[PDB]
C-alpha cells in the first residue's frame, strides 16, 4: 500500500464517463443509428422503433398498431431490471472478480516483503544494522534475488491479465459500435432473441 | 514516518500496532507511555511534461500524489493527480494534448507558457427532437479512411548455448545440469516463428489464383494508378506501397 | 460502375443515385485518393502501430544483449577472464552465478516474446477477418470497416502488416422536414413500403432514408394495414391511384 | 541500491512494462466510450412515444 505501490488515477474521471454514456443515450434516443455514420439527424422515437422492427422482418404495422402495449412492456422490463439489480448483489460477478483478482495479487506481493527467502531475517535494516558488509552482502543478496523474482512474477501475472482485459475491451467496443450505434444481426451476439 | 498521536485503544498489555499487511501502525513511547500513529511521508515519481524540444524548452514538472506543501522550491497548481509546477491554470476547455490524470491535459499555447486545464469532450450540441421532425440528407460524400494493422514480426531465434555459454567447455557442462532449459526455449521460439508465417498466409493468401488486370483501365472514370502496381517500377509495388516502405525505418 | 451500383444498393441507396452521379463520385474518389497520398507523404507519424511493433522488438533484443555485460554478483562479466583467472574449484561457483543470471534473462525475454506474439496473432486474426469481410465482400458491422456506411476496401502491403483504404460513405447536407408514420386515405392507413414519409409543408412525399428524393405517393410503394383509428400521429392525405389514367382512356 | 545496480535493466524494463499496461488502459476506455465526436443532450420534453 505504501511500499512504493502507487496507483495512478484514470484519465477520464467518472463524471466524464457519465457524460459520455449520456451522449450515447441521447444520440441513440433522438437520432437513431445515423449518429454513427454522419451527423445525427433527429427522428421521432416511435419511427426509430418501427425501423428497428422492420430490421428483423416484422412489418412496422405491428409496431404502430401496438404502441401502447409495447410501451408498457418496455417499462415493466426496465422495472424488473431495476429490482433485479437492487436485490441480488451477485449480478456484478465479473467486475467484482476483476477487482478481487487485482487486490489479491497486490496483497500477495506486499506480503512477500516479510519472507526470509533463506535470509536470516526479513527486516532489511536489521541485517543492515547487524552484519558487517562482508556478510550483509550475502544476506541482502539473497533477499534481493527473492524479492526481485517475486516482483517479476507479479509483473507477468499483470501482463497476462491485462491481455485478458483488453480482449474483453475490444469485445466491448465491438458490442458498442454494432448494437448501440446500429442494430446487429449476428444472432445471439446481443442477447437471446431477435435484437 | 510522521509520528502523530493516536486514539487506538492499546490494551495495557499491548506493545506495537500493525495493519492488514504487517506494517507498524502505532507504537508506545518507552520513556513515557503514550500511543501515537505512524505514516511514512509522501513519495511519488516526478514526471516531466514537455512540448517537443523542436518547438520550445519550457518543461512542466508534475509531482505525483503529493500535497503542494512538501514540494521543495513557479505558479504551483494543486490537482487531483498531484502537485503540478509549471503551468498557469485556465478557464477555457480544449482537447487533450499531454494527459495528466483526472481530467487535466496540458499544452503549449499563447510570450507563451505551458497551460493546464480541464479537458473538453466536444462542442456540446443539441438535437432538436420533435415528434414530427425528420432531417434527411440531400448530398452525400465519399471518404477514404486508413487502417494499419500489424501482421507479423521479427521471426527471431536464439541459440541457447552460444548466448549463455559461448564457446567454452566448462560452461556447456555447467549448463548440462539444468536439463531441458535450452530445448524448451528454442521450441517455444520456433513455435513463434512458424506461426508468423501462418499469420501472413492467413492474412494475404485468401485468394487461390493470381489475377491480372487488362491494359485498358476504363474504370468508369475512377483512377487507381496510385494503388495498382506500375510495370516500370523495379519491384512491382504500387505508388502508395512505395511511400509506405520509406516511412518505416 | 456496375459493381459500385451494387455496393450502393447494399446500403439502401437505389443505384440510380450512382448512375446519375457517376462523374461527381469519380472526382470525389480521386480527390480522396490524392489527399491520402499527401497525408502519407507528409506526416511521418501515420505509421505509429507498425513503428511501435518494430521498436518494441528492437528494444527487447537490445536489453537482452546488454544483459551480457552484467555481473549478477560475479567477479566479472567477461566469461573468459573467470575462465582464464580462476582454477575450476572456484570458476565453478562464478560461472554458475553467471549462468543462472543470463539464463533468467533469456527466460524472461522468451516469456515477453510469447505474450507479444499472442498479441500480434490477435491483431492478425482481426486483419484476416477484415480482409475476408471487407475486401472480398461488403460489411454491415457498423464501424468495423471505417466510420460511415461502407462500400469497399483495398489492401496495400506494408512492412510487417497490412494497410486498408476503407472507401466508406457519409451524408452531408441536411433538411428539416415533417414526417408522419401513416396516412389515412379511406379510413385505412397506408404505411410506406420503404423509407420515411415526408412533406415540405403542403404536399406529402415518401422518400428513401439516406438520400432525400421525393416521390409522389402511388399505391405501389404504400401498403395498407387495418384502419386509421389505432395509429398515433397518423395524418390525413390523398394517396393517388395509378390505374385511373389507363381505365379512363 | 548498489547491489541492485548489478542486475542490469531489471528495474527499467519492469516500469516500462507497467507503463505500457497503464497507457493501454486509457486507450481501452477511449475506444469503448469515445465513439461519439460531439456531446449531445436530450430536449426538455420527453414525449418518447410512451
Amino acid at each position: 500500500k505504501f511500499n512504493g505501490l502507487t496507483v495512478l488515477p484514470p484519465l477520464l474521471t467518472d463524471e466524464m464517463i457519465a457524460q459520455y454514456t449520456s451522449a450515447l443515450l441521447a444520440g441513440t434516443i433522438t437520432s437513431g443509428w445515423t449518429f454513427g455514420a454522419g451527423a445525427a439527424l433527429q427522428i421521432p422515437f416511435a419511427m426509430q422503433m418501427a425501423y428497428r422492427f422492420n430490421g428483423i422482418g416484422v412489418t412496422q404495422n405491428v409496431l404502430y398498431e401496438n404502441q401502447k402495449l409495447i410501451a408498457n412492456q418496455f417499462n415493466s422490463a426496465i422495472g424488473k431490471i431495476q429490482d433485479s439489480l437492487s436485490s441480488t448483489a451477485s449480478a456484478l460477478g465479473k467486475l467484482q472478480d476483476v477487482v478481487n483478482q487485482n487486490a489479491q495479487a497486490l496483497n500477495t506481493l506486499v506480503k512477500q516483503l516479510s519472507s526470509n527467502f533463506g535470509a536470516i531475517s526479513s527486516v532489511l535494516n536489521d541485517i543492515l544494522s547487524r552484519l558487517d558488509p562482508p556478510e550483509a552482502e550475502v544476506q541482502i543478496d539473497r533477499l534481493i534475488t527473492g524479492r526481485l523474482q517475486s516482483l517479476q512474477t507479479y509483473v507477468t501475472q499483470q501482463l497476462i491479465r491485462a491481455a485478458e482485459i483488453r480482449a474483453s475491451a475490444n469485445l466491448a467496443a465491438t458490442k458498442m459500435s454494432e448494437c448501440v450505434l446500429g442494430q446487429s444481426k449476428r444472432v445471439d451476439f446481443c442477447g437471446k432473441g431477435y435484437h | 514516518g510522521v509520528l502523530t498521536e493516536s486514539n487506538k485503544k492499546f490494551l495495557p498489555f499491548q506493545q506495537f500496532g500493525r495493519d492488514i499487511a504487517d506494517t507498524t501502525d502505532a507504537v508506545r513511547d518507552p520513556q513515557t507511555l503514550e500511543i501515537l500513529d505512524i505514516t511514512p511521508c509522501s513519495f511519488g515519481g516526478v514526471s516531466v511534461i514537455t512540448p517537443g524540444t523542436n518547438t520550445s524548452n519550457q518543461v512542466a514538472v508534475l509531482y505525483q500524489d503529493v500535497n503542494c506543501t512538501e514540494v521543495p522550491v513557479s505558479n504551483v497548481f494543486q490537482t487531483r493527480a498531484g502537485c503540478l509546477i509549471g503551468a498557469e491554470h485556465v478557464n477555457n476547455s480544449y482537447e487533450c494534448d499531454i494527459p495528466i490524470g483526472a481530467g487535466i491535459c496540458a499544452s503549449y499555447q499563447t510570450s507563451q507558457s505551458i497551460i493546464a486545464y480541464t479537458m473538453s469532450l466536444g462542442a456540446e450540441n443539441s438535437v432538436a427532437y420533435s415528434n414530427n421532425s425528420i432531417a434527411i440528407p440531400t448530398n452525400f460524400t465519399i471518404s477514404v479512411t486508413t487502417e494499419i494493422l500489424p501482421v507479423s514480426m521479427t521471426k527471431t531465434s536464439v541459440d541457447c548455448t552460444m548466448y549463455i555459454c559461448g564457446d567454452s567447455t566448462e560452461c556447456s557442462n555447467l549448463l548440462l545440469q539444468y536439463g531441458s532449459f535450452c530445448t524448451q526455449l528454442n521450441r517455444a521460439l520456433t513455435g513463434i516463428a512458424v506461426e508468423q508465417d501462418k499469420n501472413t498466409q492467413e492474412v494475404f493468401a485468401q485468394v487461390k489464383q493470381i489475377y491480372k488486370t487488362p491494359p485498358i483501365k476504363d474504370f468508369g472514370g475512377f483512377n487507381f494508378s496510385q494503388i495498382l502496381p506500375d510495370p516500370s517500377k523495379p519491384s512491382k509495388r504500387s505508388f502508395i506501397e512505395d511511400l509506405l516502405f520509406n516511412k518505416v525505418t | 460502375a456496375m459493381q459500385m451500383a451494387y455496393r450502393f444498393n447494399g446500403i439502401g441507396v437505389t443505384q440510380n443515385v450512382l448512375y446519375e452521379n457517376q462523374k461527381l463520385i469519380a472526382n470525389q474518389f480521386n480527390s480522396a485518393i490524392g489527399k491520402i497520398q499527401d497525408s502519407l507523404s507528409s506526416t511521418a507519424s501515420a505509421l505509429g502501430k507498425l513503428q511501435d511493433v518494430v521498436n518494441q522488438n528492437a528494444q527487447a533484443l537490445n536489453t537482452l544483449v546488454k544483459q551480457l555485460s552484467s555481473n549478477f554478483g560475479a567477479i566479472s562479466s567477461v566469461l573468459n577472464d573467470i575462465l582464464s583467472r580462476l582454477d575450476p574449484p572456484e570458476a565453478e561457483v562464478q560461472i554458475d552465478r553467471l549462468i543462472t543470471g543470463r539464463l533468467q534473462s533469456l527466460q524472461t525475454y522468451v516469456t515477453q516474446q510469447l505474450i507479444r506474439a499472442a498479441e500480434i496473432r490477435a491483431s492478425a486474426n482481426l486483419a484476416a477477418t477484415k480482409m475476408s469481410e471487407c475486401v472480398l465482400g461488403q460489411s454491415k458491422r457498423v464501424d468495423f470497416c471505417g466510420k460511415g456506411y461502407h462500400l469497399m476496401s483495398f489492401p496495400q502491403s506494408a512492412p510487417h502488416g497490412v494497410v486498408f483504404l476503407h472507401v466508406t460513405y457519409v451524408p452531408a447536407q441536411e433538411k428539416n422536414f415533417t414526417t408522419a408514420p401513416a396516412i389515412c386515405h379511406d379510413g385505412k392507413a397506408h404505411f410506406p413500403r420503404e423509407g420515411v414519409f415526408v412533406s415540405n409543408g403542403t404536399h406529402w412525399f415518401v422518400t428513401q432514408r439516406n438520400f432525400y428524393e421525393p416521390q409522389i405517393i402511388t399505391t405501389d410503394n404504400t401498403f395498407v394495414s387495418g384502419n386509421c383509428d389505432v395509429v398515433i400521429g397518423i395524418v390525413n392525405n390523398t394517396v393517388y391511384d395509378p390505374l385511373q389514367p389507363e381505365l379512363d382512356s
